[PDB]
DNA sequence: TGGTCGGCGCCCGAACAGGGACTG
DNA sequence: CAGTCCCTGTTCGGGCGCCG
């Protein structure tokens, strides 16, 4: 029924009134149906009739549920919202069935009218005044008011949760060792007990929260493996996503690319090497999610590679405490990567990717540890533990990469694991000039105002020569020389600059660029079998650099 | 009841922090949470609801081989937004005569502040919130009635009671001064660590029989110099081996207007191979001893203008080499150093960058009394993954990231 | 016909920000 | 100094997925 719980004090944003938006017109469906609620509603006490002193309202509707003769009263408290204070937001994530340890019983309770078991704190009251509709459209539409937490109201969802630990609370606290999950009004029940004792623990909890306005109604999976809980299918010793169904269609807008993309997202916790770059990529231009997009061949691919993981049929394990916790990761190709979480070979209790590309010039060493990172927090939401890595890196190519970078990068306790495509720089940097080698003094320029520029280089053995850019930059030379000293010179070259934009970029060793220019440069720096690139002032006269900019100046 | 619960107001229109939990360890929520359990069951601490819209990050960590547990709250979001109360009207002038300190000695003793009721329309903004390991349970938070460690305030409304009782062992021990920053306590003093160390054993007697309980430790950052920005000392130079020396000086001429540079400069006004050996005529060879001497010379620029928030930069050399920029304006370095890996098992990047942000900040306060603005050379989602595990200052320097190639590192290293 | 709320993930664009390079 | 450029990061919001 209703519950005794201390209702929770609510303001409204200084200076403001309620609401007092009409009811847009809904069916003469609908409107069957709310007064069959409301009714039911009144009589119980969750909401009450209103006269003319009542200065407020706002628009109300209804919903169907998944397979339900059942109802949803929701109310578009759109506008109440603005006006309300806020709150702060209690619930910090979502639980995953992969954090979930092996428990001797489960049991899964969903409280019944959740919401309308939690009072509304006496004056905020007011403004959750609503009006049904009359379909002989004729008779003033009834005007009610809540009591109880209304469904659509920015603060309900915080206002539960919050009672619902604090009704919770004794019980939890006078049968510790008894796990319970909740998530608004699921609770996810687990027990080391042995069948009997575990059911009647069961059942206190169950007492406990009717005596305390909660109903757990016969939606109560019992001996019910596999359990649904949270949008999974949990068994005794595996789990399991629902039925992850795609669309298949003949011509697709940019919503449906939404959805395909999310699903997929979300299929990707399970079923491993699900990947969606091109697919995604497939929605730069900023349209109408209704606009028809072409599907690209890279795309169309992934989409059927995808499509295709999803037939074979797989699942999940729980997590074991006194193991270690595994993480291993896998390079997809074009910045894409895909990871595992087990703890026993092949029997992984997670799997994910990663694919976001940070940066204009990075490599894979680079996104390599972007993961490792993304995949230690997750792993201390679920586990509040940190995974020991198994990583397609040389041992060495580490100690290389971080000795010699100017940040301070890390990975956790980690081993290789010789199971490419592997791990490595495409290249080095003599950080040492190289004797017998023709010295390239590089650089460029281009005009402001104007359209093109140029840039150009000269030898220490008697060489000329400079390109006229186009449309380029101050930057877009520099490198679009560096290059040009490069396939104009052989295995042995020493190029120099004052530019830092693009000594910079160069350091980092980035083997993958936003700009196809700068692929170019690493491209050719790959073929070299010695390269140094070193730094010196611009415009301070120094031997060999005015020469240059001279033929460029111009 | 007569208390005395000082009023305490924020900024001109400025609302309390809202800003977001994150993620802990198993380890470190079981401790936060055998914390808090006992910090209510005292009424330092009050379960509180959605209601209150203020929240503020909050974790724990170990401290010297004690194996105890201490909470921490990243006030820093507040401390910015609890307004001048603590600047304007609540200063504390800088007692300089620490820097020159033989031996101070810090001593955390804030575990004290939790016996001053705080302002109760002011609470409400110590909003904090616990979180569960895969998210099993929703946020359980809480609020501050006392004193709240780690905030500006909370020592500023108490050292008007903390001089007092001072007063007895601060009278008879003159020489000694005495700092108190945020939650920790300094004492400068002169003697030799074989009798200075048993006096701060004689404060502590004093001060537990007074109410407060507080469980080399030493400083005396003016005993180590800020380390000169040296150059090179060959006998043969090299087109690019000068090329440095040069483009390095020039930069490092900013931090000296007077620098020479042509007599090294005419050594080269075509293009020579990199690897050719070209010595140099006694002029610039005078030159590279010269413009080597103003570097022994402190720089002149330098004004401690404490109307601004001193900056930091730092840099990643080589074996746990690490290099100080303490400025409050650009070449304007009011302050430089280094810090290397000690003589013990080898710590990793982050371990040592954290480490090389507390030394650096503990400095900072006993030359300044204040903390920098700490500019970052990791990454941010790294830096904000596993600094909080090697940390242990009950305090937290503001900072930012920021990426930027070296070559400038030459001055340093 | 459609229309509500909170949490988290992903991805994209937009809006900032901050440096270094020039120009007035 | 401004007044701009380039360039690169970062934050914020929106759309979708999934949960209640
Ligand atoms: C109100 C709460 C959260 N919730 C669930 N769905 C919604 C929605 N569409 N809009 C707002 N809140 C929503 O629903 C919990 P729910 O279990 O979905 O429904 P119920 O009211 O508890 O009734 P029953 O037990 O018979 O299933
Ligand atoms: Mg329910
Ligand atoms: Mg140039």
């Amino acid at each position: 029924p209703i519950s005794p719980i201390e209702t929770v004090p609510v303001k409204l944003k200084p200076g403001m009134d309620g609401p007092k938006v009409k009811q847009w017109p809904l069916t003469e469906e609908k409107i069957k149906a709310l007064v069959e609620i409301c009714t039911e509603m009144e009589k119980e006490g969750k909401i009450s009739k209103i006269g003319p002193e009542n200065p407020y309202n706002t628009p109300v509707f209804a919903i169907k549920r998944k397979d339900s003769t059942k109802w949803r009263k929701l109310v578009d408290f759109r506008e109440l919202n603005k006006r309300t204070q806020d709150f702060w937001e209690v619930q910090l994530g979502i639980p995953h069935p992969a954090g979930l340890k092996k428990k001797k019983s489960v049991t899964v309770l969903d409280v019944g009218d959740a919401y309308f078991s939690v009072p509304l704190d006496e004056d905020f009251r007011k403004y959750t005044a609503f009006t049904i509709p009359s379909i002989n459209n004729e008779t003033p539409g009834i005007r009610y008011q809540y009591n109880v937490l209304p469904q659509g109201w920015k603060g309900s969802p915080a206002i539960f949760q919050s009672s619902m630990t604090k009704i919770l609370e004794p019980f939890k606290k006078q049968n510790p060792d008894i796990v319970i999950y909740q998530y608004m009004d699921d609770l996810y029940v687990g027990s080391d007990l042995e069948i009997g004792q575990h059911r009647t623990k069961i059942e206190e909890l169950r007492q406990h929260l009717l005596r305390w306005g909660l109903t757990t109604p016969d939606k109560k999976h019992q001996k019910e493996p596999p359990f649904l809980w949270m949008g999974y299918e949990l068994h005794p010793d595996k789990w399991t996503v629902q039925p992850i169904v795609l669309p298949e269609k003949d011509s697709w807008t940019v919503n449906d690319i939404c959805k395909l993309v999310g699903k997929l997202n979300w299929a990707s916790q399970i079923y491993p090497g699900i990947k969606v770059r091109q697919l995604s990529k497939l929605l730069r231009g900023t349209k109408a999610l209704t606009e028809v997009i072409p599907l690209t061949e890279e795309a169309e691919l992934e989409l059927a590679e995808n499509r295709e993981i999803l037939k074979e049929p797989v699942h999940g394990v729980y997590y074991d405490p006194s193991k270690d916790l595994i993480a291993e990761i896998q390079k997809q190709g074009q910045g894409q990567w895909t990871y595992q979480i087990y703890q026993e070979p092949f029997k992984n209790l997670k799997t994910g990717k990663y694919a976001r590309m940070r940066g204009a010039h990075t490599n894979d060493v680079k996104q390599l540890t972007e993961a490792v990172q993304k995949i230690t927090t997750e792993s201390i939401v679920i586990w509040g533990k940190t995974p020991k890595f198994k990583l397609p890196i040389q041992k060495e190519t580490w100690e290389t990469w971080w000795t010699e970078y100017w940040q301070a990068t890390w990975i956790p306790e980690w081993e290789f694991v010789n199971t490419p495509p592997l791990v490595k720089l495409w290249y080095q940097l003599e950080k040492e000039p190289i004797v017998g080698a023709e010295t390239f003094y590089v650089d460029g320029a281009a005009n402001r105002e104007t359209k093109l520029g140029k840039a150009g280089y000269v030898t220490n053995k008697g060489r000329q020569k400079v390109v006229p850019l186009t449309n380029t930059t101050n930057q877009k030379t520099e490198l679009q020389a560096i290059y040009l000293a490069l396939q104009d010179s052989g295995l042995e070259v020493n190029i120099v600059t004052d530019s830092q934009y693009a000594l910079g970029i160069i350091q980092a060793q980035p083997d993958k660029s936003e700009s196809e220019l700068v692929n170019q440069i690493i491209e050719q720096l790959i073929k070299k079998e010695k390269v140094y690139l070193a730094w010196v002032p611009a415009h301070k006269g120094i031997g060999g650099n005015e020469q240059v900019d001279k033929l460029v100046s111009a | 009841s007569p208390i005395e619960t000082v009023p305490v107001k924020l900024k001109p229109g400025m609302d309390g922090p809202k800003v977001k939990q994150w993620p802990l360890t198993e380890e470190k929520i079981k401790a936060l949470v055998e914390i808090c359990t006992e910090m209510e069951k005292e009424g330092k601490i009050s379960k509180i609801g959605p209601e209150n819209p203020y929240n503020t990050p909050v974790f724990a960590i170990k401290k010297k081989d004690s194996t105890k547990w201490r909470k921490l709250v990243d006030f820093r979001e507040l401390n910015k937004r609890t307004q001048d109360f603590w600047e304007v009207q609540l200063g504390i002038p800088h007692p300089a005569g620490l820097k020159k300190k033989k031996s101070v000695t810090v001593l955390d003793v804030g575990d004290a502040y939790f016996s001053v009721p705080l302002d109760e329309d002011f609470r409400k903004y110590t909003a904090f919130t616990i979180p569960s390991i895969n998210n099993e349970t929703p946020g359980i938070r809480y609020q501050y009635n006392v004193l709240p460690q780690g905030w500006k305030g909370s020592p500023a409304i108490f050292q008007s009671s903390m001089t007092k009782i001072l007063e007895p062992f601060k009278k008879q021990n003159p020489d000694i001064v005495i700092y108190q920053y945020m939650d920790d306590l300094y004492v400068g003093s002169d003697l030799e660590i074989g009798q200075h160390r048993t006096k701060i054993e004689e404060l502590r007697q004093h001060l537990l029989r007074w109410g407060l309980t507080t469980p080399g430790y030493e400083l005396h950052p003016d005993k180590w110099t800020v380390q000169p920005i040296v150059l090179p000392e060959k006998d043969s130079w090299t087109v690019n081996d000068i090329q440095k020396l040069v483009g390095k000086l020039n930069w490092a001429s900013q931090i000296y207007p007077g620098i020479k540079v042509r007599q090294l400069s005419k050594l080269l006004r075509g293009t020579k191979a990199l690897t050719e050996v070209i010595p140099l005529t006694e002029e610039a060879e005078l030159e590279l001893a010269e413009n080597r001497e103003i570097l022994k010379e402190p720089v002149h620029g330098v004004y401690y203008d404490p109307s601004k928030d001193l900056i930091a930069e730092i840099q990643k050399q080589g074996q746990g080499q690490w290099t100080y920029q303490i400025y409050q304006e650009p070449f304007k370095n009011l302050k430089t150093g280094k810090y290397a890996r000690m003589r013990g098992a080898h710590t990793n990047d982050v371990k040592q960058l954290t480490e090389a942000v507390q030394k650096i900040t503990t400095e900072s306060i006993v030359i300044w009394g204040k903390t920098p603005k700490f500019k970052l050379p990791i990454q941010k989602e790294t830096w904000e993954t596993w600094w909080t595990e090697y940390w242990q200052a009950t305090w937290i320097p503001e900072w930012e990231f920021v990426n930027t190639p070296p070559l400038v590192k030459l001055w340093y290293q």
